[PDB]
RNA sequence: UUGACCUCAAAUCAGGUAGGAAUACCCGCUGAACUUAAGCAUAUCAAUAAGCGGAGGAAAAGAAACCAACCGGGAUUGCCUUAGUAACGGCGAGUGAAGCGGCAAAAGCUCAAAUUUGAAAUCUGGCGUCUUCGACGUCCGAGUUGUAAUUUGAAGAAGGCAACUUUGUAGCUGGUCCUUGUCUAUGUUCCUUGGAACAGGACGUCAUAGAGGGUGAGAAUCCCGUGUGGCGAGGAUCCCAGUUAUUUGUAAAGUGCUUUCGACGAGUCGAGUUGUUUGGGAAUGCAGCUCUAAGUGGGUGGUAAAUUCCAUCUAAAGC
């Protein structure tokens, strides 16, 4: 039972990696090689109102 | 065993280690329970906070002196200076300790006023009738903080004497180291010796 | 302790609970607790909660989630 | 007092200082008027004891010295043995004489 | 001659109580060697396995004869640090704590030692009656070689002077907490393959339900469920809320001033010596044996003594 299960990372390094995968949200190129349908939507960054 | 250049380590596991080992897997879980246990307890007292009102308290030793803390119970002396009896605090949510004692002007003052403001703030309801309650508010370190005293002033004068501060901590330190020698000498050549003259 | 006059009055009534059941043999009497060594103080430290308990809890390997 | 400085004989914070009032339970180990008494009647009621017999005894033939150092073998320590010695010769002055 | 008291017996006397089981964890006693040191004897494995006694849902510990030397902290228990450190050790191999500091959780208390002495005020059993985990009344016994009230060192008591702020005991309904029972959406339409559609294709429906399982092959929509919320029944009851009886009271509690006192645990503490154990080193604790105290006394302040001061607690009874 006591072998190393869980790991330990850094605040920052993560807070790093985050913010760079909100900037792949954005820019179409990654977007379509990671899967997804996304042909027919009139630009990306896409936002909607507060309705939904 | 040993060498190549390496430090030499103290690994203590030559007993039975193996046999009496822990692994904290409950940490998640456990925490759940104490957050279910602080709020099943709220429901079960209502309007009252969970902890008892506790005095401030400075630390000892060299390395903590310069540091204040929250201590265990308000002492007699000080629970006397507000107006109150000691067996009335105990069921109104003020700690008392019985064996901690008063040799500072400053921290009897400071203890009084949060004795004070506590039972100006709170409310207390009559055994008979009528209890208008008002919600709960639950940690009274929140209501009641701990704040470092102020022994400051940013800008102020620069009152030179010609003492040196270096020379005054070898000075004094040599009267610890011989005072015991000195008041001996002194008690022959002067005393005894000379009284018999 | 299943005389009634000692469970009747509140003085002497703790006695008859089950968790003191021979206290002569576990070592729970004025004697007892001398004998175990169960004193405040720097000279007691290898036995003063538990001999047997201090000793399980000091030679005992504790690990955490993250190391 | 204190001197106002980390070295030195006194060291060293200066503050307003006193007072603690003094405790109950610090008097302790003081008399009477009971305790006395009773200890009085329970002396005439009974004797001495045979160590305390030959006390007396080594006092009137090598006085003191030789009855402290009888006196710490069978009592447990220096202390003590000045103690039961000054005692034995303030039996001698009140009882023996007058 | 008759009746008491003190010690000790008997009965298939009236009524109770103890044993064994299980043993993961918990409290004690008892106690190895393989092994490591490249050999082996102190050491190490280990104050461990096997053996013996005793408990509970927890157990143990616990309201300082404490830690400190600071501007001082303030019952116990555990976690993170202290630290692989101060010490121990053929000073070899190896062993190894605790104070402060930050958190989780916090709750405090009871006897003995005083004369109710203008009223043993107290308690078991028997017999009777009631609303029966009990309450009321009555008759023997226990007990003055000490059962109630009163007080526990934080104090506290006995007097005098002085202002008074507080009070209590049953059941009934409802909530609350458990054990439960039942109710609450939507296709089995058409075509190909097949022994069998739960497969493929076309057209819909429900979704706070597209978890999982069942049915002749990968089913949200065939069945049980799932999700959302209702509605019962049966216990626990003082935890809260709201009521109704009562009926406590001239008795129980708290506080300002002033005078006199202020009871505190003995074959114990402490000393010597032997064996064992600890990191504890002119000896950490425990046990056997010999010696044996005190009243401002006794304990501790991590180098043996004598001499003089200071700081700290109040042991030898208990929850």
């Amino acid at each position: 039972t006591w072998r190393k299960w869980n790991v330990k990372v850094n605040q920052n390094e993560k807070r790093y990696a985050t913010a760079s995968a909100i900037a792949a949200s954005a820019v179409p190129s990654l977007v379509l090689a990671r899967g997804h349908r996304v042909e027919k939507v009139p630009s990306i960054p896409l936002v909607v109102s507060d309705d939904l | 065993a040993i060498s190549k250049n390496l430090p030499i380590l103290k690994n203590h596991f030559r007993k039975h280690w193996q046999e009496r080992v822990k692994v904290h897997f409950d940490q998640a879980g456990k925490k759940v329970s104490r957050r279910h246990a602080r709020a099943s307890k709220a429901a079960k007292i209502a309007p009252r906070p969970l902890d008892l009102l506790r005095p401030v308290v400075r630390a000892p030793t060299v390395k903590y002196n310069r540091k204040v803390r929250a201590g265990r119970g308000f002492t007699l002396a000080e629970i006397k200076a507000a107006g109150l009896t000691p067996a009335y605090a105990r069921t109104i949510g003020i700690a008392v300790d019985h064996r901690r004692q008063n040799r500072n002007q400053e921290i009897l003052d400071l203890n009084i006023q949060r004795l004070k403001e506590y039972q100006s703030k709170i409310i207390v309801f009559p055994r008979k009738g009528k209890a208008p309650e008002a919600e709960q508010t639950l940690s009274a370190a929140a209501s009641f903080p701990i704040v470092q005293p102020v022994t400051d002033s940013e800008t102020r004068a620069v009152e030179d004497n010609g003492e040196s501060a270096y020379r005054t901590l070898r000075l004094a330190r040599s009267d610890k180291r011989y005072k015991g020698i000195r008041e001996k000498r002194a008690k022959d050549k002067a005393e005894a010796e000379a009284e018999k003259k | 302790p299943s005389h009634k006059a000692i469970r009747r009055d509140a003085k002497y009534n703790w006695i008859c609970n089950p968790v003191h059941k021979h206290r002569e043999a576990r070592g729970l009497t004025a004697t007892g607790k001398k004998s175990r060594g169960i004193n405040k103080g720097h000279k007691f430290h290898n036995t003063q909660a538990g001999r047997r308990k201090t000793w399980k809890r000091q030679n005992t390997l504790s690990l955490w989630r993250y190391r | 007092v204190k001197s106002g400085i980390a070295v030195g004989l006194n060291k060293g914070k200066k503050v307003n200082q006193l007072t603690p009032a003094p405790k109950i339970s610090y008097r302790k180990g003081a008399a009477s008027q009971r305790t006395t008494f009773v200890r009085s009647i329970v002396k005439e009621v009974a004797s001495l004891a045979p160590y305390e017999r030959r006390l007396i005894e080594l006092i009137r033939n090598a006085g003191e010295k030789r009855a402290r150092k009888v006196a710490k073998k069978r009592l447990g320590t220096f202390g003590r043995a000045k103690a039961k010695v000054e005692e034995m010769n303030e039996i001698i002055t009140a009882s023996r004489r007058h």
